[PDB]
RNA sequence: AUGUUGAUAU
RNA sequence: CAAGCUUGAGUCUCGUAGAGGGGGGUAGAAUUCCAGGUGUAGCGGUGAAAUGCGUAGAGAUCUGGAGGAAUACCGGUGGCGAAGGCGGCCCCCUGGACGAAGACUGACGCUCAGGUGCGAAAGCGUGGGGAGCAAACAGGAUUAGAUACCCUGGUAGUCCACGCCGUAAACGAUGUCGACUUGGAGGUUGUGCCGGCGUGGCUUCCGGAGCUAACGCGUUAAGUCGACCGCCUGGGGA
């Protein structure tokens, strides 16, 4: 299983469903002999410039540890998410439980 | 390049540092680059040619410190 | 040309 | 390139040792199991040539270690080439 | 797979022929199939009304199922058919209800595949969806017009349609045409483009191929006498005339859309 | 000059710490020359792909003029 | 590849006396070892020692005299791409006998002196002068 | 901005 | 011919850097076009003009939309690749290189006519796409003329898929492999010992002996040697 940093951001609307979908997620991952390593609810911040006709979203961390079939899974959810404005899944190189700079 | 003109300050001196902030981003320098089409070949013999100048400056710099002109 | 120079 | 545990079964199956990585056999079984990884890897992506190059050094060295193998003992070759696979 | 003809006779020299293996070899599903007997391009006058059809060879008819409403109810593609009815595959689907159905078979579709209509469908290529619930940007095919009608809309072989925009109760389709068009969110669409696309590039290489088709031959209206058409006539090749139907109407360039009604869905023409 | 990331031994940049990112950008929004800042080789590379992160996440801007 | 270590030996000689090199060190082998001792012999270098068992390292100490080198040419004569055989009517004079060209004989490496003495021939393998 | 040419031999 | 050996060559383990390649996805800046708002007589262009665009409302400015192509900064005589070449970011598949510790095989190597593969750009075929650019072409200039340079437009093409072509000042105008032979200053990428002191790889500039017709090359040789290949034999004709 490789691991992989998932950051995806939300339209600040659905602020409310965050707590779901984060649940929901992690028990795609778990539920394939899949790990969480972090998980950081960095809440809605100021965006750097508008994406969508937005000035603000609502940021998900969460470093994962499954196999790639659930990851292709879970990035054709966030594609077909109206919520999910944008999302990015980095490899990593080991597994991170450190905590970020944003919290 | 994003001037606020502050309060208590003179418009001259305003200006001033609007011409500092476009100079240093280097607007007009990349305007002047971008007008017409440089060959990549082209864009390459001048990126060798700046750096063999900059080196054969460097080295002969040097010489001209050490030896006496009269 | 002239039908063939310098003057 | 293949996995350190599929390099290891490959070095116990073929090998006098575990630690007979050298011997001709476990190398010629090495590159076998890759060339035959890499069929799937060229049907999906026929022009990744320079990938391919790689291939064919592959190709070449079984060549060569085949070669070697099979003047300095035809016996060890002939077995080698029937468990792999090979016409020749 | 597109394959070239050996020219062993001049016939055959030209011949280009489209080769699906996937394709049943076998009958069709019988209780899907109706007589549908040829026209010969003659009305209930008993008039020629479109010329240059007739003849080609005898086919049966598959009830296709365009409008796709057997909703909730998987299904699963049993086989890819040859259908003689239309530039697309079609593919046999058997409901879990035990129901079969042909449908438009769409490009990447195969034996053993499993499609669903309906709101809550799954967004990928042989699920029909209404078109609000597909994502902008989506490739569909099969599309409505009027919602419950069936699909209407990029049928032929390789064709589709792009979801460009949604605004409100209308989405704004690319049809293939290029032209842009609003049709209501409500109608359904199917995902994927249609398959078949390589029918564009058979070649039908002789005469023969094209009477097997049911198409007769046209003739010039140039080649004919100044009673029959209006660019009849001539000492030799002459002509002299700007162009124009049999009718008189003229054929190269004149427009000849003329439907108030529907102009209000038309978002830009195809131009 | 000096390079902050050889002297405190970091291993990656990290496109989530913007208050660090923050300083290897322009008020334009442009990325500094190693040769201003002094940074290593290796890390101006790794630093770079950060920052190139951090813009598509929208947590810095790519210009001045948004 | 190497494929000619005595050509090797006579230009780790011809370089080292270029370079004012004190001793030069190469692999060793017997034929090198034999060509060692004519050199030694006609004073042309001046000591010799192999050292090791597994891998020998042959080391020729080098002759200056009034600054120069000893050695002023050394030529490989037969090589692999040229095999050079002579005849004892035939073996070559080096620089009218002021040098010697060593020869292999089947009574063992030597000069060409020595080859006319023992009335052999054999296959040249160098000049030195 | 543009802005041609200078017979043969010696 | 037989048996060895480990130093050439190769295998394994751990790690490192990389625009190496193939596939898919996505982001922001900008151009163009489309629609609409504000606004009013110019805009654009040049050496100077004119063609062109503009009161049917352009240009400018703002909002929204569409679409293609390329990835500013980072960026570096930096990196990677056999060469051609490769530059946003993300993932998937994948090739090579390098280093450190051993262990392993035991000359398995080098070169290579013919053969086979890869091979910029232009070009060709079939099907897509087409913003910007632009052979052809048109008009405007310039001029003795101007089948040009300059200007306004603009088609193939440039983009994608698959196939073909097989050439370039495809260049370091320098074949590959191996050994050896004073130095200096860098760049880049490993690593060991404790900012220093080593030790590997690749690379830029200078320069010593030597070499060279000279220019220059100079441990990445055009020096000193070996192996094999390719090629030259006056200019033209070709
Ligand atoms: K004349
Ligand atoms: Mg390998
Ligand atoms: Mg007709
Ligand atoms: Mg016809
Ligand atoms: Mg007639
Ligand atoms: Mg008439
Ligand atoms: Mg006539
Ligand atoms: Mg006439
Ligand atoms: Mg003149
Ligand atoms: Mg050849
Ligand atoms: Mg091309
Ligand atoms: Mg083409
Ligand atoms: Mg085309
Ligand atoms: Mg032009
Ligand atoms: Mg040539
Ligand atoms: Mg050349
Ligand atoms: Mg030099």
């Amino acid at each position: 299983m490789r691991h992989y940093e998932i950051v995806f951001m939300v339209h600040p609307d659905q602020s409310e469903q965050v707590p779901g979908m984060i649940e929901r997620y992690t028990a795609a991952i778990t539920g394939a002999e899949g790990k969480i390593h972090r998980l950081e609810d960095w809440g809605r911040r100021q965006l750097a410039y508008p994406i969508n006709k937005l000035h603000k979203a609502h940021y998900v961390l969460m470093n994962v540890e499954a196999p790639q079939e659930v990851i292709d899974e879970l990035e054709t959810t966030f594609r077909f998410n109206d919520a999910v404005i944008r999302s990015m899944v980095m490899r990593t190189k080991h597994a991170v439980t450190e905590a970020s700079p944003m919290v | 390049p994003v001037i606020k003109v502050r309060e208590n300050e003179p418009f001259d001196v305003a200006l001033r540092r609007f011409k500092r902030s476009c100079e240093k981003a280097g607007v007009l320098a990349e305007v002047r680059r971008r007008e017409f089409y440089e060959k990549p070949t082209t864009e390459r013999k001048r990126a060798k040619a700046s750096a063999v100048k900059r080196h054969a400056k460097k080295l002969a710099r040097e010489n001209a410190r050490r030896t006496r002109l009269y | 040309x002239x039908a063939x120079x310098a003057g | 390139s293949l996995s350190t545990e599929a390099t290891a079964k490959i070095v116990s199956e073929f090998g006098r040792d575990a630690n007979d990585t050298g011997s001709t056999e476990v190398q010629v079984a090495l590159l076998t199991a890759q060339i035959n990884h890499l069929q799937g890897h060229f049907a999906e992506h026929k022009k990744d040539h320079h990938s391919r190059r790689g291939l064919l050094r592959m190709v070449s060295q079984r060549r060569k270690l085949l070669d070697y193998l099979k003047r300095k003992d035809v016996a060890r070759y002939t077995q080698l080439i029937e468990r792999l696979g090979l016409r020749r | 797979a597109v394959v070239k003809c050996k020219p062993t006779s001049p016939g055959r020299r030209h011949v280009v022929k489209v080769v699906n293996p996937e394709l049943h070899k076998g009958k069709p599903f019988a209780p899907l199939l109706e007589k549908n007997s040829k026209s010969g391009g003659r009305n209930n006058n008993g008039r020629i009304t479109t010329r240059h059809i007739g003849g080609g060879h005898k086919q049966a008819y598959r009830i296709v199922d365009f409008k796709r409403n057997k909703d909730g109810i998987p299904a699963v593609v049993e086989r890819l058919e040859y259908d003689p009815n239309r530039s697309a595959n079609i593919a046999l689907v058997l409901y879990k209800d035990g129901e079969r159905r042909y449908i438009l078979a769409p490009k990447g579709l195969k034996a053993g595949d499993q499609i669903q209509s309906g709101v809550d469908a799954a967004i990928k290529p042989g699920n029909t969806l209404p078109m609000r619930n597909i994502p902008v940007g989506s490739t569909v095919h099969n599309v409505e017009m009027k919602p419950g009608k069936g699909g209407q809309l990029a049928r032929s072989a390789g064709t589709y349609v792009q979801i460009v925009a949604r605004d409100g109760a209308y989405v704004t389709l690319r049809l293939r045409s290029g032209e842009m068009r609003k049709v209501e969110a409500d109608c359904r669409a199917t995902l994927g483009e249609v398959g078949n696309a390589e029918h564009m590039l058979r070649v039908l290489g002789k005469a023969g191929a094209a009477r097997w088709r049911g198409v007769r031959p046209t003739v010039r209206g140039t080649a004919m006498n100044p009673v029959d058409h209006p660019h009849g006539g001539g000492e030799g090749r002459n002509f002299g005339k700007h162009p124009v139907t049999p009718w008189g109407v003229q054929t190269k360039g004149k427009k000849t859309r003329s439907n108030k009604r529907t102009d209000k869905f038309i978002v830009r023409r195809r131009s | 000059k000096f390079c902050r990331f050889t002297a405190e031994g970091v291993q990656e940049i990290d496109y989530k710490d913007i208050a660090t990112l923050k300083n290897y950008i322009t008020e334009s929004g442009k990325i500094v020359p190693s040769r201003i800042t002094g940074t290593r080789a290796k890390y101006q590379r790794q630093l770079a792909r950060a920052i190139k992160r951090a813009r598509y996440l929208s947590l810095l801007p790519y210009t001045d003029r948004h | 590849s190497m494929q000619d270590p005595i050509a090797d030996m006579l230009t780790r000689i011809r370089n080292g006396q270029a370079a004012n090199k004190a001793a030069v060190t190469m692999p060793s082998s017997k034929l090198k070892v034999a060509i060692a001792n004519v050199l030694k012999e006609e004073g042309f270098i001046e000591d010799f020692k192999v050292e090791g068992d597994t891998k020998p390292e042959l080391e020729l100490t080098l002759k200056y005299f009034q600054g120069k080198a000893v050695v002023e040419s050394i030529q490989r004569v037969s090589r692999p791409g040229l095999r050079i055989y002579k005849r004892k009517d035939e073996l070559p004079k080096v620089m009218a006998g002021l040098g010697i060209a060593v020869v292999s004989t089947s009574k063992g490496v030597m000069t060409d002196r020595a080859a006319r003495q023992a009335g052999l021939g054999g296959e040249i393998i160098c000049y030195v002068a």
